[PDB]
């Protein structure tokens, strides 16, 4: 049985333009463990990336965190992509400050 | 106490790309630990907290070993697997156990763990009882045969309920760590208007370790109100979690409304409203 | 320290 990865993307602390902090996209839930996960700026993807070590959950699903350093501005654009087998198409999300 | 010692043990076939992927991580209260990964740079157990670093050698060593010799019986496991269950030498296929004590605070074993899911799915699980298995299927009945004729169930109460207790208590004295770690939650309520004089009340809880908590929002008092919009509780990345959880209300009305966090670190649950400017 | 896994 698989099951499709869960996906937040959201900053480490409250965003504030021209101030340090994280991006994080931190994926769940998901099975089997291989997953292919960036964060994007502005359609590109971005280098720098870390993620911490494959772990699972109780109920046997994987989930892992990836993040990056970054400072947020009024206008850059900033997304996860996520692919797996269990879809057809990479999932993208965006990330949405207040959220 | 309580305390709990726990491991999570992962084994993922790849076949054409080599042999497969072992990894045992190892926890207590939920912190991990220990970490063995066979993908890393030298396959070996390494300290995953600071206070295990007063092991010595002889214990890296050992339990290195034991991962070593793990590793080869789950090999051996996926190829069984593969037989019980008829598929093909093809596929990657994915064998995952959770293996544990939980000790009450005085100092006896509440739960032993011992629980095999395969591709994701429930496999075999020790019962309550330490004595008898759960097989989830008929492929795990041969298992669980298998098992009842080789005194299985006896050696791992004997590991349940004697060696994993001691070690949990070594690894606390190790830390230092006798009374749980926790780290409250500190919220707020953020405000964003939107079309036609309408509010989202958005309630935050930042900071706050271990992960479990409960966010709710009333009307006045003693309400469950129910369409929240809510995230799943999700890690900071500086080792502690956040989580929030919203309501839309009328412009206006912003006052009536009771945003409530219940969490194991605070000394009683916090009430909090919209702080206008 | 982990317990050493028996054959399924």
């Amino acid at each position: 049985i698989q099951r499709t990865p869960k996906i937040q993307v959201y900053s480490r602390h409250p965003a504030e333009n021209g101030k340090s902090n994280f991006l994080n996209c931190y994926v769940s839930g998901f099975h089997p463990s291989d997953i292919e996960v960036d964060l994007l700026k502005n359609g590109e993807r971005i280098e720098k990336v870390e993620h911490s070590d494959l772990s699972f959950s109780k109920d046997w699903s994987f989930y892992l965190l990836y993040y990056t350093e970054f400072t947020p501005t009024e206008k850059d654009e900033y997304a996860c992509r996520v692919n797996h087998v269990t879809l057809s198409q990479p999932k993208i999300v965006k990330w949405d400050r207040d959220m | 106490g309580p305390h709990s010692l726990r491991y999570f043990v992962t084994a993922v076939s790849r076949p054409g790309l080599g042999e497969p992927r072992y990894m045992e991580v190892g926890y207590v209260d939920d912190t991990e630990f220990v970490r063995f990964d066979s993908d890393a740079e030298n396959p070996r157990y390494e300290p995953r907290a600071r206070w295990m670093e007063q092991e010595g050698p002889e214990y890296w060593e050992r339990e290195t070993q034991k991962a070593k010799g793990n590793e080869q019986s789950f090999r051996v496991d996926l190829r069984t697997l593969l037989g019980y269950y008829n598929q093909s030498k093809g596929g990657s296929h994915t064998i995952q156990v959770i293996s544990g004590c939980e000790v009450g605070s005085d100092g006896r074993l509440l739960r032993g763990y011992q629980q095999y899911a395969y591709d994701g799915r429930d496999y075999i699980a020790l019962n309550e009882d330490l004595k008898t298995w759960t097989a989830a299927d008929m492929a795990a009945l041969i298992t669980k045969h298998k098992w009842e004729q080789a005194g299985e169930a006896e050696r791992l109460r004997a590991y349940l309920e004697g060696t994993c207790v001691e070690w949990l208590r070594r690894y606390l004295k190790n830390g230092n760590a006798t009374l749980l770690r926790t780290d409250s939650p500190k919220a707020h309520v953020t405000h964003h208007s939107r079309p036609e004089d309408k509010v989202t009340l958005r309630c935050w809880a930042l900071g706050f370790y271990p992960a479990d908590i409960t966010l709710t929002w009333q009307l006045n008092g003693e309400e469950l109100i129910q369409d929240m919009e809510l995230v799943e509780t999700r890690p900071a990345g500086d080792g502690t979690f956040q989580k929030w959880a919203s309501v839309v209300v009328p412009l206006g009305k912003e006052q009536y409304y009771t945003c409530h966090v219940y969490h194991q670190g605070l000394p009683e649950p916090l009430t909090l409203r919209w702080e206008p400017c | 320290a982990i317990v050493n896994y028996a054959n399924l």
